[PDB]
């Protein structure tokens, strides 16, 4: 069967150039096709990057032409690409594709796809600040900014507990963890995050303060 | 053209 | 259009029919053939339609397509569990010269009843605001279907940056979560007076505000 699969780095540093390459296998680049690539910015849509032909033609993104170079070495069933000054908006699932060019421009098949992460900085454990408030139960929170790589975990010792997704803001993670409880056992009895990051391999407490 | 990419014919 | 127009969310029950349009300026599509991808969470898309309305071997004829020029649509029949997924049109644009993709669907097959969003909105703390910054922290939790659409106002005006949003994420009890921040410098903090966020889900938006002075 045809088969994609994506290599090159999961981290670059911004400012840096990044390249990827696509083996493909079970299919000739000779043929009359396309090969392309793709990307997926995290909870977000598809934006076409470019692709090339073995004759040579070559089409681009002309938002990111001039610092794009995309080609292919058909011996070695390969496509490339090259994007220079990577910027934290560069961040992005990165798929190569087969395209079926002239006025069809259909993509199939598609490889499973490339995480790569622009971000300048080192492993970093995250700041932990109190999410706090007339209402029969309450909800507190955790607010995790700043950190880096993913993952963290949150655990409270106080109950219905809402632990949401991280975003990357700027190269650092931030994510929240929410914990509902009755108005009566709160301020009463007190409530805590423990916040985990293997990474940097520490773990911050907060107690939850009324305000 | 299938060696190029564009519109329909 | 750098991005082919489609709706955020389309939903129906199984068994029934949906319809996910796609459009560009004026008739811009007819001089196109319109590709259309699914795309479930954790992989790549796949292609279900191409050439406005062929499907490839694997694809059953309850997916169909169509291209009337102004507005191409993709078509979902006898709905089933395993139809639930993003799709994206997609084709040439040859007045940009580039390959354009459509913004996106989330087709839900109805899994329970609609659910509107539980807004919760929080302010910096102190110790945040020690760092010179300040970060306003909107959850929103317990809807179904999976998709909002989250804007900010401060003092009445849309906020055009600091505020980015998380992708949808599941619920153990199956409905879905997300939340929303609003980061600001600790001196505009101070300046502002009002700050709202809104969440709009199925149309209609729900919204939590706060007052500095409060």
């Amino acid at each position: 069967q045809v088969q994609l699969e994506e290599s090159g780095p999961g981290l670059v540093r911004p400012s840096e150039t990044l390249s990827l390459s696509c083996t493909v296998s079970g299919f000739p680049m000779s043929e009359s096709y396309f090969w392309g690539w793709i990307r997926q910015s995290p909870g977000k849509g598809l934006e076409w990057l470019g692709s090339v032909i073995h004759t040579g033609t070559t089409y681009y993104r002309p938002s990111l032409e001039s610092r794009l170079t995309i080609a292919m070495d058909p011996s070695k069933n390969q496509v490339s690409l090259s994007l220079t000054s990577v910027t934290v908006a560069d961040s992005a699932m990165y798929y190569c594709v087969r395209i079926r060019g002239g006025s069809s421009n259909w993509l199939d098949p598609w490889g499973p796809g490339i995480v790569v992460t622009a971000s300048s900085a080192k492993t970093t454990p995250p700041s932990v600040y109190p999410l706090a408030p007339t209402g029969s139960s309450v909800t507190l929170g955790c607010l995790v900014k700043g950190y880096f790589p993913e993952s963290v975990t949150v655990t409270w010792n106080s109950s219905s507990v809402h632990t949401f997704p991280a975003l990357l803001q700027s190269g650092l993670y931030t994510m929240s963890s929410s914990v509902t409880v009755p108005s009566s056992t709160w301020p009463s009895q007190t409530v805590t995050c423990s916040v985990a990051h293997p990474a940097s391999s520490t773990t911050v407490d907060k107690k939850i303060e009324p305000r | 053209e299938p060696g190029e990419r564009g519109l329909k014919g | 259009q750098s991005v082919w127009t489609q709706p955020p969310s389309v939903s129906a029950a199984p068994g029934q029919k949906v319809t996910i349009s796609c459009s560009g300026d004026d008739s811009i599509l007819r001089s196109a053939f319109v590709s259309w991808y699914q795309q479930v969470p954790g992989s790549a898309p796949k292609l279900v339609i191409f050439d406005d309305r062929q499907r490839p071997s694997g694809i059953p004829a309850r997916f169909s397509g169509s291209n009337s020029g102004t507005t191409a649509t993709l078509d979902i029949a006898g709905l089933q569990r395993g139809d639930e997924a993003d799709y994206y049109c997609a084709a040439w644009n040859g007045r940009l010269s580039a390959f354009v993709f459509g913004s996106g669907t989330k087709l839900t097959v109805l899994g329970q009843p609609k659910s509107s969003p539980s807004v919760t909105l929080f302010p910096p703390s102190s110790e945040e605001l020690e760092t010179n910054k300040a970060t306003l922290v909107c959850t929103i939790t317990d809807f179904y279907p999976g998709v909002v659409t989250v804007d900010w106002k401060v003092d009445g005006t849309p906020v055009t940056q600091g505020m980015e949003t998380t992708q949808p994420s599941k619920q153990s009890n199956n409905k879905y979560m997300a939340s929303s921040y609003l980061t600001l410098t600790a001196r505009a903090w101070e300046r502002h007076s009002s700050y709202s966020c809104q969440v709009t889900h199925e149309g209609h938006t729900v919204e939590k505000s706060l007052s500095r002075a409060d």
